[PDB]
């Protein structure tokens, strides 16, 4: 006899194979691509029972979100094929479309652990400071993508959660605004920020924060979507083929 | 550090298996020109005349040779063994019949394993064969020998350090590693698979399912037979100067048919014949030897594959003498 | 490009953070300190560090297996200091050679090999008990603690309950840097090549997944940096452009995506599956299969190739053979 | 056939070449000229595959091998039944991957995100073109490259590795197994320490980037961060195939004793011999 045999041509691995690809499709097909689907659903143009987080600092929140307000999209079609591609109808950087577009993400300060504003500029965080070593780029002038100087660095605004900058907050010259970058945005040289994401002039239409020394959620991507869209946008040959 | 391409290579199995042997050309031809100082055939001479049987006084081996036939083997024997001291090595140079000194006996037993060699494993050696040349390589003590124990250098003509010597304690993985191409396999596999016929090779089960009755507790072989003979394999393989797929496809090693080459079973063969020269001829000579010969057992040196092979697939790459010498086998 | 995807171009530094766990506060050690060059790719700070029972319990178990494994090691090389350097890779301690069943070993065969094995064995649970009650005293599901579970049950599996089901620990893994690679190869040999086994291979699909895997969001969030995708948390509870454009870069190429919580899940599976599919194929390993190629061509599955060089008979059925 | 927040993001540009003409989707999938290229060498491998399997002894999938030429070929053409249709379907396969790649970069584009994805994705590909193209280049024969089935290239695995006599003694090799593992477990211990902290149970609070950073520090006495680490997961998966590229070229062309030889460097320095 043999270890493992059963009735048939049968054995025990045999049997724990098929178990095996059954869990791991269950898994699969039945687990994970129902918890794929708490974002984006229902679809437009098998679901999981909606899931309720309990937040730090009070209240819940159901994903996905349904916002009580909806956006007008400043789009065309550019034919008639269902997958076709659209087509902006106005200023792609303002009317925040395709590249330039954000997400309804809530009007509110993001937090520490402990209740403060998380993401603050310098003048706020006097407790934060730059690295030795590093460049304070306060002070020193932004040139865009066009080569043409900008504006001037004012702050460093930091992630008090994190210890990390996130944005630098520069004077827009001609325009008596300040605006936010993400530093992402920005290559860093001892003498100057270098950005070629957008162009000079389209510093001045850079989505404006409600407070100066706070920023929300939704107000974080307006800003960094903007950029983003300077990417497509910020001349017309950026937007056709490369080559 | 490393190897300078090109490399040789050469195909052992079905297009896309990856088997094959792996060379570096500049050390084919260095061991090839090592092989080749071979001395070539003595002249052939006078077939007619009594046998030595009748001329000689104490000939018990070659008695039916012409007295010719017997000085020119007499010859030849010296230059494969002991060309720089010469007939005296073995021989009262007063009395060529005497066997006073240890080597003549040595030397008796000796043909009369080079005679089994070449007559009773033609499994093995085909019509290629041995002389005495394939092992001693013209010195008494051939150069690649094995003890009861690992031993260091691999080649006796080479000094060793006092970390490679055998009586060094904290030198002994070192020896063992070198014996199994570099590996920490903790096994001595001449002395487990080689020295004798005590241990099977094989551990592999022949079937999908464990037997019941062989498969639980003390039933079972330990693990540790599955690392000897890999040691086994790892020193064979550096013996011959060959890898894995000379021999077999990995996809099943414990499989013959398809999926072994024809130098698989050849190799078999080999085990079995290096096992009857040392249970039968070698080790029995330490009663003959002295004691400076023998190792810290009391044991007289043996052979394993590289005793003949020296790093090559067919020793001397396939040279041979058998024509030449049909003394020395296949004896009818 | 975005260079802070590359390195932090602007460093921070500010208070050091310290949150309140449930217990424990007091046994935190260490005064923290920065490096700036850590700090490029990486948070500067260094410490400090918890300590606690179960933490300490695990460093003194541990250090005694250490110290079992190391001193047998030295005395492989007869305790000369500077062979054990050279040699260090090739030194081990090993499970019985001879066969005793489930015995416990002589000291000099496998006892001491068994004693390390323990001491490591009680060191991990202590370790696991520090990344369970970490994750409680923080406030935090214990998903790393499960993930860790079956790491050691595998860890387990081929340490102790493979020897156990077959009754014999000559089976077990080596302590050493070439011995436990050697086991690999032996185990292999013993029962009948391992890419024959279904759970290995199982085991590398996931494996190799969690390189896929970590490769495909490594990149997509140093992709979405730029809109914080970083801030993985707040993106689960308030979905941003971050996580949109991520999931409409793999909905795009693909054909379907994840959402920023849901691909934590595929990674944590993942990851786990690797270590519960090599776990499975080793308990049916000699308990069930003893030759998991034989098993193949059983069930019609292994390929078989032509002859290159001609077809060879085992010699040992040869008649007059010798054994 | 869109997500809810999808439509604002379906605009045209962001292509490497072709404009206006490939740039739309097929149900949720972007076209773009690498589309087009991409099913085309997908259509012409899997054709060729479908031909050269019903040439073959069997229909099994883990059984059916499509195999380079044998090494008399050399570098040359090889005949279709012998070596030919692995090497058709390997030109398919190459320009497959190469066409995914760089559509991965114009829907990045597209999007505005950065191409860390596409880059990412070139480093799998480099190593296929290191077992197959590379090496056997260097080796000088097709031949040395491995077979398409689904069994049948892990015999080549094997057989490769054993040609060396202990592969795992292979440097090279063993960087890629370290980060293989590391990799394996890292991705284990950030995917555990997110849904920790978006699930704590009950009816608990989901915790903070300050409570991620609390447990490493504890545990281990050090927290990488939360952007970190995902620079890292991609720099130790990459790793498994940038160093393990090492260690397959090396083996043949600069390597052809045993891989634990390779060590006498180390073991076999006269001042401890
Ligand atoms: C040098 C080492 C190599 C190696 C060693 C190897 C080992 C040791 C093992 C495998 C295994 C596997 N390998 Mg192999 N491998 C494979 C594909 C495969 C799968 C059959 C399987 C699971 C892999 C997986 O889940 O990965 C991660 C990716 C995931 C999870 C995404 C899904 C991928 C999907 C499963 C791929 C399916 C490919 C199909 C054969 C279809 C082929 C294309 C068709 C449409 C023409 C491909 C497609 C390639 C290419 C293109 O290079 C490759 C190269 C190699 N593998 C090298 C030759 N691989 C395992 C197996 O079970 O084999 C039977 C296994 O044990
Ligand atoms: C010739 C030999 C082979 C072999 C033999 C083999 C064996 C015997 C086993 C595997 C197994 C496995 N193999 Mg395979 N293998 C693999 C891949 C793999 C792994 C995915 C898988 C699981 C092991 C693992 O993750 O361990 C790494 C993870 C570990 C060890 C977890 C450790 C966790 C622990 C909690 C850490 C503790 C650390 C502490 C600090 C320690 C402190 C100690 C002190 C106190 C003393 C690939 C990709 C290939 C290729 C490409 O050829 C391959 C070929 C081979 N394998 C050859 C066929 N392999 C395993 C498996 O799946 O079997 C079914 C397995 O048992
Ligand atoms: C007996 C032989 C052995 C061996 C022989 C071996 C060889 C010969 C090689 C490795 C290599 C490697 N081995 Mg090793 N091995 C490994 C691990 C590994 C890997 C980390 C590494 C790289 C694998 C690779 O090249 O994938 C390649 C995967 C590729 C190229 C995937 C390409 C994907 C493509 C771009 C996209 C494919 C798409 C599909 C066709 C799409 C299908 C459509 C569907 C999905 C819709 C482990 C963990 C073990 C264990 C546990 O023992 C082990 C044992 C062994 N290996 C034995 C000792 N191994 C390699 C290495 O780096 O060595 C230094 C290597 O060459
Ligand atoms: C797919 C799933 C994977 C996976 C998963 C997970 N892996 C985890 C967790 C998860 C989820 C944890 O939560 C836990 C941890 O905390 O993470 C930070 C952990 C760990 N994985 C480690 C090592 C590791 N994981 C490997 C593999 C995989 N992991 C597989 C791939 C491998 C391989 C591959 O060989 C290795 C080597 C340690 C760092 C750590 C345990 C420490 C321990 O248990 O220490 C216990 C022992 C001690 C504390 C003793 C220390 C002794 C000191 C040095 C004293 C000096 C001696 C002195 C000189 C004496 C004389
Ligand atoms: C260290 C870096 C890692 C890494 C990284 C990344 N991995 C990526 C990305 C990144 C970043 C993506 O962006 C991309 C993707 O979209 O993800 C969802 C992707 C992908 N990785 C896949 C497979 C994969 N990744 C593996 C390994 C790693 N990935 C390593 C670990 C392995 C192993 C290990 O075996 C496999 C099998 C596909 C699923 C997908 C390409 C699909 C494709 O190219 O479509 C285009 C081509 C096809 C759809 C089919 C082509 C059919 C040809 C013509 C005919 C077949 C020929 C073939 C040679 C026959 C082989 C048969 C035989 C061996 C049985
Ligand atoms: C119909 C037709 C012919 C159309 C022509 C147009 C065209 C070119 C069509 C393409 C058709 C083809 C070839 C389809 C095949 C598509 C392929 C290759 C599918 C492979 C799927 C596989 C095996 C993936 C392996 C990885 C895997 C396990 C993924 C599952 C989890 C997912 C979806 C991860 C992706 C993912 C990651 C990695 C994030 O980090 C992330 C972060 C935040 C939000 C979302 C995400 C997210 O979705
Ligand atoms: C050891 C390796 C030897 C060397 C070197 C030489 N000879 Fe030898 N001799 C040897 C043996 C083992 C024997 C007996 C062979 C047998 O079949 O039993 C012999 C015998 C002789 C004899 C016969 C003497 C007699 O019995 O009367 C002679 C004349 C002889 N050998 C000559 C000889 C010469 C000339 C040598 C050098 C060229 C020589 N031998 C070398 C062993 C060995
Ligand atoms: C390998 C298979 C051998 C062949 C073929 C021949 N000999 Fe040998 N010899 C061999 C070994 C392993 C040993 C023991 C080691 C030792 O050197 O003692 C020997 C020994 C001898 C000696 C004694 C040498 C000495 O100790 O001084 C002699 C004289 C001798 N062998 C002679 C000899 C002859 C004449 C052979 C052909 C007929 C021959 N040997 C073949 C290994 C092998
Ligand atoms: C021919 C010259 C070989 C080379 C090179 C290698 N191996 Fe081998 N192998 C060979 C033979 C003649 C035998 C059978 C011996 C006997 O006395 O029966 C073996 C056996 C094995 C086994 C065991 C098979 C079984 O049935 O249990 C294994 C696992 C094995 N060999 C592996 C192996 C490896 C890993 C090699 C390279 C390092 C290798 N072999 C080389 C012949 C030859
Ligand atoms: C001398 C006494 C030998 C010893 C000891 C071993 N081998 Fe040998 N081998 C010897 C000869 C004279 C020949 C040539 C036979 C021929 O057909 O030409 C061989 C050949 C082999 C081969 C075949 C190589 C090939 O055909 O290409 C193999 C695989 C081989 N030998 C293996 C082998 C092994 C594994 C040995 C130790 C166990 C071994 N040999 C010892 C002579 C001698
Ligand atoms: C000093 C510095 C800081 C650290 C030193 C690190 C160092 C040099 C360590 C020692 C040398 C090294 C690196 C050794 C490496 C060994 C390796 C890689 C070993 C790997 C694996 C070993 C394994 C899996 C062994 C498992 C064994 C077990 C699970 C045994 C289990 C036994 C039991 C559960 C006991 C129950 C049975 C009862 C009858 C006693
Ligand atoms: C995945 C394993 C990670 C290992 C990383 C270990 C980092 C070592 C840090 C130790 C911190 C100890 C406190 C330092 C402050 C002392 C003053
Ligand atoms: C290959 C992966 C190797 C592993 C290393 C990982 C460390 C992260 C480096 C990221 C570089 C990406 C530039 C980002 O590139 C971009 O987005 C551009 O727009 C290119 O101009
Ligand atoms: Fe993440």
């Amino acid at each position: 006899m043999y270890h493992g045999a059963l009735a048939q041509h049968l054995d025990i691995a045999q049997l724990v194979w098929y178990a095996q690809w059954l869990v791991i499709w269950t898994v699969v097909l039945l687990y994970l691509r129902r918890e794929d689907r708490r974002e984006g659903y229902p679809l437009v143009e098998e679901l999981p029972y909606p899931k309720t987080f309990v937040l730090p600092h009070g209240g819940t929140v159901t994903v996905p979100r349904r916002r009580p307000e909806t956006r007008e999209l400043k789009l065309a079609q550019t034919d008639g094929f269902e997958g076709a591609p659209l087509q902006p109808t106005g200023n792609p950087l303002v009317d925040a479309v395709g590249p330039a577009s954000y997400a309804e993400r809530a009007e509110v300060v993001d937090a520490t652990v402990d209740g403060k504003a998380k993401i603050v500029p310098l003048r706020v965080a006097t407790d934060f400071s730059i690295a030795e070593g590093d460049v304070d780029p306060r002070g020193l002038p932004v040139v865009a993508a066009d080569g043409v100087e900008a504006g001037t660095v004012t702050d460093l605004w930091v992630d008090r959660s994190e210890h990390y900058f996130r944005y630098l907050e520069l004077s827009v010259a001609g325009s008596a605004r300040t605006a936010l970058i993400p530093l992402g945005f920005c290559d860093v040289k001892k003498d100057k920020i270098v950005v070629t994401s957008i162009l000079s002039e389209q510093f001045a239409n850079v989505p404006r924060l409600q407070s100066r020394d706070q920023i929300t959620l939704r107000e974080e991507d307006k800003v960094s979507a903007y950029y983003a869209g300077g990417l497509l946008y910020a001349t017309p040959e950026r937007a056709e083929s490369l080559l | 550090c490393f190897e300078p391409p090109p490399a040789t290579t050469t195909q052992t199995g079905f297009r896309g298996l990856s088997m094959g042997e792996v060379l570096h050309p500049a050390t084919v031809k260095a061991k090839k020109e090592r092989d080749a100082q071979y001395p070539p055939a003595l002249a052939a001479v006078k077939a007619e005349g009594p046998p030595v049987s009748q001329v000689y006084k104490n000939v018990k081996v070659l008695g039916n040779l012409t007295e010719a036939e017997f000085l020119r083997t007499m010859t030849a024997i010296t230059e494969w063994v002991s060309p720089q001291e010469g007939c005296t090595y073995c021989h009262d140079e007063n009395n060529l019949a005497s066997e006073a000194k240890y080597p003549y006996v040595v030397a008796r037993r000796m043909l009369e394993m080079t005679r089994a060699i070449n007559t009773n494993w033609t499994q093995h050696v085909a019509q290629t064969g041995v002389t005495c040349y394939t092992c001693h390589r013209g010195t008494p003590l051939p150069p690649y020998v094995r003890y009861l124990e690992p031993t260091l250098p691999l080649n006796n003509r080479e000094t060793p350090t006092h970390v490679e010597r055998v009586e060094t304690r904290s030198g002994y993985v070192v020896r063992l590693a070198k014996y199994t191409a570099y590996s920490a396999l903790n096994y001595d596999p001449f002395t487990m698979f080689l020295a004798n016929d005590k241990r099977q090779v094989r551990v592999v089960p022949q079937t999908a399912l464990p037997l019941v009755g062989v498969s639980r507790g003390k039933e079972r072989r330990p693990l540790s037979d599955a690392y000897a003979t890999f040691a086994l394999m790892m020193s064979i393989s550096d013996s011959l100067g060959t890898n894995c797929t000379f021999c077999h496809n990995a996809q099943t090693f414990e499989s013959w048919g398809k999926k072994s080459t024809p130098q698989r079973a050849i190799a078999w063969w080999g085990i079995r014949m290096v096992r009857d020269l040392n249970m039968n001829y070698l080790a029995p000579l330490n009663a003959s030897l002295p004691a400076s010969r023998l190792g810290r057992q009391g044991e007289a040196p043996q052979a394993d594959c590289r005793t003949c092979h020296q790093g090559v697939t067919k020793p001397l790459f396939g040279a041979s003498r058998l024509k030449d010498y049909p003394e020395l086998g296949p004896i009818k | 490009a975005d260079y802070q995807t590359i390195y932090t171009q602007i460093q921070a530094r500010g208070p050091h953070i310290t949150v309140s766990g449930e217990w424990g506060d007091n046994d935190r050690v260490g005064k923290p300190f920065y490096s700036y060059w850590l700090g490029k790719i990486g948070d500067a700070q260094i410490g400090p560090i918890y300590l606690g029972a179960s933490g300490i319990a695990a460093f003194a178990f541990g250090s005694t297996a250490i110290l079992i494994i190391l001193f047998n090691m030295a005395a492989e090389v007869h305790f000369d200091p500077l062979q054990f350097f050279r040699q260090f890779f090739w030194l081990g301690l090993y499970p019985p050679k001879a066969q005793y069943g489930m015995g416990i070993p002589p000291l000099h065969d496998g006892g001491w090999w068994l004693m390390a094995g323990l001491f490591m064995t009680l060191s991990l649970g202590s370790w696991w008990i520090r990344v369970y009650s970490r994750a409680r005293a923080l406030g935090l599901g214990t998903h790393i603690a499960w993930n860790f579970a079956a790491a050691i049950f595998f860890v387990l599996c081929i340490g102790c309950i493979h020897p156990t089901l077959v009754g014999s620990w000559s089976e077990g893994v080596p302590f050493g840097i070439w011995p436990h690679i050697d086991w690999l190869t032996a185990f292999s040999i013993r029962y009948g090549n391992f890419y024959y086994c279904p759970w290995h291979g199982f085991s590398i699909g996931f494996a190799y997944g969690c390189g896929l895997l970590f490769a495909a969001h490594g990149a997509t969030i140093l992709a979405v940096a730029r809109f914080g995708g970083d801030r993985e948390i707040e993106q689960i509870t308030d979905r941003g452009t971050a996580v949109e454009r991520a999931a409409l870069f793999w909905r795009w190429t693909i054909g379907f995506n994840a959402t920023i919580e849901s691909v934590h899940r595929w990674g944590w599976f993942f990851s786990l599956m690797v270590m519960v599919s090599a776990s499975v194929g080793i308990l049916l390993t000699g308990t069930f299969v003893d030759n998991w190629y034989l098993w193949c061509v059983k069930h019609g599955a292994a390929p078989d190739y032509p002859a290159y060089l001609p077809a060879t008979p085992d010699p040992a059925s040869l008649p007059g053979a010798p054994k | 056939a869109l997500l809810s927040f999808e439509r604002k993001y379906r605009v045209r540009g962001g292509t490497l070449i072709g404009g206006d003409l490939f740039d739309f989707w097929v149900g949720p999938y972007f076209v773009g000229f690498f589309g087009v290229s991409a099913i085309f060498f997908i259509f012409l491998g899997v054709s060729l595959i479908g031909y050269a399997a019903s040439q073959g002894p069997t229909w099994d999938p883990f059984a059916i091998s499509i195999n380079p030429p044998d090494l008399k070929y050399g570098l040359g053409a090889a005949p279709l039944l012998e070596g030919g249709f692995w090497q058709a379907i390997t030109v398919c396969a190459l320009g497959a991957f190469i066409s995914w790649m760089l559509r991965e970069v114009e829907i990045s584009r597209k999007l505005g995100i950065g191409w860390h994805v596409p880059l990412a994705f070139c480093v799998p590909i480099f190593m296929f073109c290191v077992l197959q193209v590379f090496r056997p280049l260097l080796l000088g024969s097709w031949g040395h490259a491995f077979p398409y089935g689904i069994l049948s290239h892990l015999d080549w695995v094997n057989n490769f590795g054993y040609q060396y006599l202990n592969w795992h003694y292979n440097p090279g090799h063993m960087s890629s197994v370290s980060f293989l593992f590391v990799n394996a477990m890292a991705l284990g211990l950030h995917g555990g320490l997110i849904l920790s902290v978006a699930n704590p149970g009950d009816g608990d609070k989901v915790k903070t980037a300050e409570h991620e950073n609390q447990y490493f520090r504890d545990v281990v006495g050090y927290s990488i961060g939360a952007l970190s680490i995902h620079r890292l997961g991609l720099f130790l998966a990459s790793n498994i195939f940038l160093t393990g590229a090492f260690g397959t070229i090396a083996s043949g062309p600069f390597w052809t004793r045993g891989w634990p030889e390779w060590w006498g460097w180390w073991l076999d320095i006269p001042f401890w011999s």
